[PDB]
């Protein structure tokens, strides 16, 4: 049964060096071309190159001429993804894949088995813990019931951050959404809390924040405006 | 071999 | 030339009939031979269909190709929820010359799993402690809908805004709908320069609006 089996997830910093792998079972391994096809997050597949073990020919995408290579080790049946100088842009999923089909006696022409897949994660960014700010209550003497507040955690690295309100005390209509990454590097994330209108009268609403790759906690108080 | 590489038919890129 | 466009996204209800388009030129799918891959969550990209409308080996026959002029088309016959995920067209390209794989976009298709639901959308404009340390960052949070597809467009006073914005990508909450949020970067001799902001949400056609103002 053919397989291809690629190298673990990585996480570089910007400018150093990285390796990745494929390395392929079940057929001869210098007898096929190989490609490898980029995903950059949220968006399509790109096609990076192919490149012929036997005798080390190869062909690169346009885009890609120049900014990567594509090498393979016959002693081992393994084919390697090589860039020098990561940049945060190579932030993608990476897969190699058989070009085949052996549709005919000869000649290749799709994409017949793939690897799994590495991920590759390349930031310039450096730890950083973040600062917090209050969301208010839009409105204070409404008549819709309920009011949503908030705190924001700006500008942290790396992931995760973990938010609470009241210490736990406060659980039922919380809604800690999902960082952005922005193109400096850093991560932000929003935490909105709905509550009844009426309680901004008495309940203190106090987010909990704590970043511990920062070794941050931080406890702010959101209360209505003036 | 397995290096040509057919686009259409009757046609070959590195044929042998 | 080297490009093949696909719509970003389709949906249909299981055992609809769908078909996913893709418009290649003269250089790839009018005269090169056109192959589809699907792509699932978890799982590398499968070969569904070789040399325009050949079915591969082990694929239901449900899945079919055809292809005209410049024009490719991948039918699915009886829908299934196991067919939700990626489907993209692809070509050989001879534009340089050479044997050039090009993929197009991908359309997202979504097998309709659950009632439509339109997105909460709630705004918060700068806080105090951020203008005091000069920023301004607008937020604007969306939340509950399905399918999990949406588009944002920011206004400043009527304008649009392109510059300064980051919005995510929507991901599936604990209840399988889904959510994204939009951050508005600004100075705050912009913020307070406007009479007002708004974060517009488009989800199935239909625009929400919310809007803050420095007041």
């Amino acid at each position: 049964e053919i397989q291809l089996e690629q190298s673990g997830a990585e996480v570089k910093k910007s400018g150093e060096s990285l390796k990745i792998s494929c390395q392929t079972s079940g057929y001869s391994f210098s007898d096929y071309w190989i490609g490898w096809v980029r995903q950059m997050p949220g968006k399509g597949l790109e096609w990076m190159g192919i490149f012929y073990p036997g005798d080390s020919d190869s062909r690169y995408s346009p885009s890609f001429e120049g900014q990567v290579t594509m090498s393979a080790d016959r002693s081992t049946n393994t084919a390697h993804l090589q860039w020098s100088s990561l940049k945060p842009s190579d932030t993608a999923l990476y897969y190699c894949a058989r070009l085949g089909g052996d549709y005919e006696d000869s000649g290749a022409d799709a994409f017949d088995f793939w690897g799994q897949g590495t991920l590759v994660t390349v930031s310039s960014a450096s730890t950083k813990g973040p600062s917090v700010f209050p969301l208010a209550p839009s409105s204070k003497s409404t008549s819709g019931g309920t009011a949503a507040l908030g705190c924001l955690v700006k500008d942290y690295f790396p992931e995760p951050v973990t938010v609470s309100w009241n210490s736990g005390a406060l659980t039922s209509g919380v809604h800690t959404f999902p960082a952005v990454l922005q193109s400096s590097g850093l991560y932000s994330l929003s935490s909105v809390v709905t509550v009844p209108s009426s309680s901004l009268g008495t309940q203190t609403y106090i987010c909990n924040v704590n970043h511990k790759p920062s070794n941050t906690k931080v406890d702010k108080k959101v209360e209505p405006k003036s | 071999t397995k290096k040509s590489i057919k686009i259409r038919p009757r046609q070959a890129f590195y044929a042998t | 030339q080297s490009v093949l466009t696909q719509p970003p996204s389709a949906s249909g209800t299981p055992g609809q009939r769908i078909s996913i388009s893709c418009s290649g030129t003269s250089s790839n799918v009018e005269n090169n031979y056109v192959y589809w891959y699907q792509h699932l969550p978890g799982t590398a990209p499968k070969l569904l269909i070789y040399r325009n409308d050949h079915r591969s080996s082990g694929i239901p026959d449900r899945f079919s190709a055809s292809k005209s002029g410049t024009s490719a088309s991948l039918a699915i016959s009886g829908l299934r929820p196991e067919d939700e995920g990626d489907y993209y067209c692809a070509a050989w390209d001879d534009s340089r010359g050479g044997p050039d794989w090009v993929f197009g976009g991908g359309t997202k298709l979504t097998v309709l799993a659950q009632p439509k639901a339109a997105p909460s959308v709630t705004l918060f404009p700068p806080s105090s402690e951020e203008l005091q340390a000069n920023k301004a960052t607008l937020v604007c949070l969306i939340s509950d809908f399905y399918p999990g597809a949406v588009t944002v467009a920011w206004k400043a006073d009527s304008s649009p805004v392109k510059a300064g914005v980051e919005t995510t990508t929507p991901s599936k909450q604990s209840n399988n709908k889904y959510a994204a949020s939009s951050y508005l970067s600004l100075t705050p001799e912009q913020w307070k320069s406007h009479k007002s902001y708004s974060c517009q949400v488009t989800h199935e056609g239909s625009t929400v609006e919310k809007t803050v103002a420095p007041t």
